[PDB]
């Protein structure tokens, strides 16, 4: 898991020391970004999977995996809808499609991800 | 003469001043805006 | 003059913040009109449509499809019963408003110019004036569709046009750095002013009728007034470099409505020649200033989609 | 531009019948419609409209619950259903025309109608006179009272005036009380107070036998009242 | 509140009509056309099935799109292009075999070089920096024909080569395409177009869906 | 491609831990490097374009 850490700061170190360069560019900047930081706490998860098991601890666990796991499939779906414009826009009209703009994405993922919690607070009241 | 126009329009300009929303501090409750 | 305009009190810094927010436009606006009622104004769009806005209450009434997509300009009949186009086709087609069986249909199209309408004005119900794109103001009818007065004189094209209180006499700016005042009577140039470099892109008239100011892409604005025939006052400012694309008085005179390409506009003084406020708030260059003839309302028509009233 | 009813007859308390008002030469899609019926014995009563573009909908008190009416912009037609009738509903069904803006006509063009027979919150206003004679070319000054301030925030009364000639649909008079509407001559003068209104008529004209009637747009309920009648 | 609730309604019905019809203007693409007079307008215009301007508007494969000719304008570019902001790209109408003559203004320019300097003004300013230019090259078999029966030197005294049709159209496909200060943003397609070759309206549609998808990929950055 | 890849190595992955829940003595163990290897494989499905750059 530290390794995996350090291999995430790197490449999350190496995307953001160069930003003009097309590679990053195709790919969401902020949708990168938040998937490096889901794939963090995915290993900050497994960090914490190895610990002293307590009500805060275990709560912790609890909201961090079921976060994690959201937050990649978020911003892979997010990503592939994305593509999924791209390919049908050429084919209607000449028009910018709503929830095209970066923010707009990172709105909508962190919906997605306030959409999980919601449900997996509403399951942990219970 | 120049001296003339020019002191007519500043003699329009400060009697027709007291009807220009534009430089009177007018309330906003009564105005429709 | 300069220097007995130089002891009259200084109106201070004036600050004035918007009042509505006339959001629903999708497209560059290129000319707002403003009515005689102080109440209703028009907006031209730029996909295929003409809003006739309200200013009190913010709801449309009107908006109208055209058969030129682009439309350059509009004007507001002072008897709030018709409208008229601009745009490139040559086609400055009158609506009729308040018509029976229906909203809002054409009345007329008005066909016969090579160049583009781009300021059309009204006059009364029927004998209007434009503006068009090859050196032609001509004057219009609507009852038989033809033109009655052709006004020339202007080296290169105009694109700029305003009227007076007494109807009889008309300022009108071309882009050859010339503004030529016609008379609607006897349809001659009485004169044509000079003293500015670049092209004139709008013009505003006085509200006594015995002065204007041109609208210079010098980043320069003058006082010219009509029987001194020479300029009174200028104003230019430093930190600028784009010019005024559109100008227009207060109910008073001595508050100058001109909108610069710095996305927003500023509000001159006629007497202090200097820059009393900056109406900043567009995220695009205005396009119009409308001002009423109370002084109740100074709407912008920037390429934002916006329609901002700084009242 | 004309409106033309079509289904009426002899019908039974509890029956059923299908009515429409055929309309055609406008927007029918940008245009509010109303079915405002006259009795021969009782002043007209509004009962039911819908928006401008099949839009919002408005009733009455004794109405709401009972009736339904639908548009049809392709069809260009008005469905009514008629059900649970009573032996108190002799009228004159009109389909009048609407549209409401800032300077509008409304109520400018009124229908024509056709007339059955059967076998055997609220805002009510007051009028001042029934039946009085009146000398034509006399400048009569009609009065009318209210039960309201009509002191509405946007600054302008609400008060429309009706006259229903002998076989003539009742067409618009005046709107706003203070604006002349289209088709009237420039004789009649409304002015008043929030509370009472007055309408001033000089160099009057023959056939001016009509009675007056009076309505206000304050609430969704329209009460036109019993009505002034003038003779000759 | 009271008696404006009708006009409010109304207002918001005309307003979603609007929505309505701004969403398929959309979905009609805008394209210009600019050239020299006589550069092969009809050629392109008259096989479609569609003073002032002229917009005609045609569908192909799922697309509408609208055309606008402008022609003869006796008003000055400087002022009708100025406000022609929201255009996804441009058109260049010009003919090859127009190097050899001289237009009837001047008699001391070439052709070529007035289409130069066009192409330099509409390249360099501030409206189309973001606006992809689409290059038709009309009447290829008379520009073969000039170029069989003249070497081209009169026109260009810097160029230099053999005597032939492809190195020719290889030198005018990297003549147009230099003009302008980037090409990142300022992305040229060009295409050529005579008498045969009919249906080339797939070269402009392949054009015009990259310039979309590549302003739809600066707007969010991904481009 | 590398959106499918992932969503196998998930398919492939569900049962690993399906049948691996059994004795959750060696499935409180087995949970962190599962983990790992997934967060492993979104890393590679993520930078493929950086590997070969």
């Amino acid at each position: 898991a530290c390794l995996g850490a350090l291999a995430t700061l790197f490449v999350l170190g190496v995307f953001v020391r160069h930003n003009a360069t097309p590679v990053v560019k195709a790919a969401g900047r902020e949708l990168c970004y938040i998937l490096l930081g889901g794939v963090f706490l995915c290993y900050c998860m497994t960090f914490i999977f190895i610990a002293k098991p307590s009500t805060a601890v275990c709560t912790l666990r609890r909201l961090g995996l079921g976060t994690a796991f959201s937050v990649c499939y978020s911003a892979l779906l997010t990503k592939t809808n994305r593509i999924a414009r791209i390919f049908g826009g050429a084919r209607e009209g000449a028009q910018r499609p709503r929830f095209i703009s970066p923010a707009s994405q990172v709105a909508i993922c962190l919906a997605l991800i306030s959409g999980q919690l919601l449900i997996v607070v509403a399951w942990l009241v219970v | 003469k120049v001296s003339k126009a020019a002191a007519d329009l500043m003699a329009y300009c400060e009697a027709h001043a007291k009807e220009d929303p534009l430089l009177t501090p007018v309330p906003a409750s009564e105005n429709p805006f | 003059l300069s220097q007995i305009t130089n002891n009259i009190d200084p109106v201070g810094r004036i600050q004035m913040r918007t009042r509505r927010t006339l959001r629903g436009h999708l497209a560059k606006i290129y000319a707002m009109h403003w009515g005689t009622d102080s109440r209703l104004l028009v907006s031209a769009s730029q996909d295929g449509k003409l809003i006739i806005w309200d200013s009190y209450t913010t709801n449309k009434v009107h908006a109208i499809p055209l058969r030129s997509s682009w439309v350059m300009t509009c004007a507001y009949a002072p008897s709030g019963n018709y409208v008229a186009c601009g745009g490139l086709d040559n086609i400055c087609s009158i609506y009729n408003l308040k018509t029976r069986e229906g909203n809002v249909r054409v009345s007329r199209e008005l066909a016969g110019h090579t160049g583009y309408l781009s300021c059309c004005r009204f006059l009364d119900d029927n004998q209007i004036v434009t503006s068009s794109g090859d050196t032609t103001c001509a004057l219009w009818d609507i009852e038989t569709g033809q033109q009655t007065t052709t006004f020339t004189g202007h080296t290169g094209d105009v694109m700029s046009l305003s009227l007076a209180p007494d109807t009889r006499l008309f300022v009108s700016g071309a882009c050859d750095a010339s503004a030529k005042l016609w008379d609607v009577r006897e349809g001659m140039c009485r004169q044509t002013f000079t003293g500015h470099e670049s092209d004139i892109n709008a013009i505003c008239f006085f509200p006594n009728g015995n002065a204007f100011a041109t609208g210079s892409d010098d980043a320069t604005c003058r006082l010219f007034d009509l029987r001194a025939d020479q300029e009174l006052m200028t104003y230019s400012h430093d930190n600028i470099i784009c010019g005024i694309t559109s100008v227009s008085f207060s109910k008073s005179g001595r508050l100058l409505l001109a909108g610069y390409d710095d996305f927003n506009c500023n509000v001159w003084d006629a007497l202090k020649a200097d820059r009393a406020g900056v109406l900043a708030g567009h995220d695009n260059r205005v396009s119009c200033l409308g001002v009423t003839d109370d002084g109740m309302a100074v709407a912008t028509g920037s390429w934002d989609s916006f329609l901002k009233i700084w009242n | 531009v004309q409106l033309v009813e079509s289904g009426g007859g002899l019908v039974q308390p509890g029956g059923s019948r299908k009515l429409s008002c055929s309309a055609s030469g406008f927007a029918f899609s940008s245009f509010g419609m109303h079915w405002v019926r006259q009795a021969p014995e009782k002043g007209l009563e509004w009962v039911a409209y819908i928006s401008s573009g099949s839009g919002t909908i408005y009733y009455a008190d004794t109405v709401k619950g009972r009736f339904t009416i639908s548009r049809d912009d392709p069809k260009n037609t008005l469905f009514l259903q008629m059900t649970s009738l009573r032996s108190e509903d002799t009228a004159m069904y009109y389909c009048v025309r609407s549209i409401y803006y800032y300077g509008s006509s409304p109520f400018d063009f009124w229908g024509q109608g056709t007339t059955l027979t059967v076998s055997s919150s609220d805002i009510v206003m007051t009028q001042a006179t029934s039946s009085v004679p009146v000398t034509p070319g006399e400048s009569v000054s009609i009065s009318c009272r209210s039960s309201k301030s009509l002191l509405h925030s946007n600054g302008n009364t609400y008060l429309y005036w009706f006259l229903q000639r002998p076989g003539q649909s009742p067409q618009l008079l005046i709107y706003r009380m203070s604006n002349l509407a289209s088709g009237v001559p420039d004789r009649f003068s409304g002015s008043g107070s929030g509370t009472a209104f007055t309408l001033t008529i000089s160099r009057l004209e023959a056939e001016d036998v009509g009675v007056y009637y009076c309505m206000q747009h304050l609430e969704y309920p329209l009460t036109f009242g019993a009505g002034t009648k003038l003779e000759l | 509140s009271a008696e404006d609730k009708a006009a409010v309604e109304r207002s918001k019905m005309i307003d979603r009509n609007l929505r309505e019809d701004g969403e398929k203007a959309a979905r009609e693409v805008k394209l210009l056309l600019l050239g020299a007079g006589e550069s092969g307008k009809n050629t392109i215009v008259k096989q479609m099935k569609i003073t002032g301007i002229v917009e005609t508007h045609f569908t192909f494969k799922d697309l509408h799109f609208k055309m606008f000719d402008v022609g003869a304008q006796r008003s000055e570019r400087k002022k009708w292009i100025h406000c022609f902001e929201g255009v996804t790209a441009i058109i260049f109408c010009v003919a090859l075999s127009d190097y050899d003559l001289v237009l009837a203004e001047d008699e001391e320019m070439n052709r070529m070089h007035a289409s130069m300097k066009l192409f330099d003004s509409i390249c360099n300013n501030k409206w189309f920096t973001d606006t992809s230019i689409i290059l038709f090259l009309n009447k290829k078999d008379l520009f073969e024909e000039k170029i069989k029966k003249s070497p081209l030197t009169i026109c260009y005294p810097e160029y230099a080569g053999s005597n032939t049709y492809e190195e020719a159209a290889a030198y005018i496909q990297c003549q147009f395409e230099d003009l302008n200060k980037r090409k990142d943003t300022k992305e040229i397609y060009t295409h050529f177009t005579c008498s045969t070759d009919t249906k080339n309206v797939q070269f402009v549609f392949d054009a015009v869906t990259d310039v979309i998808i590549k302003n739809n990929l600066k707007d969010c950055g991904l481009f | 491609f590398t959106m499918y890849t992932t969503c196998i190595i998930w398919l492939a992955f569900l049962p690993i831990f399906y049948v691996t829940s059994s004795d959750y003595r060696v499935q409180t163990t087995t949970m962190c490097v599962s983990v790992s290897l997934s967060g492993s494989v979104v890393l590679g499905c993520l930078f493929a374009p950086k590997l070969h750059i």
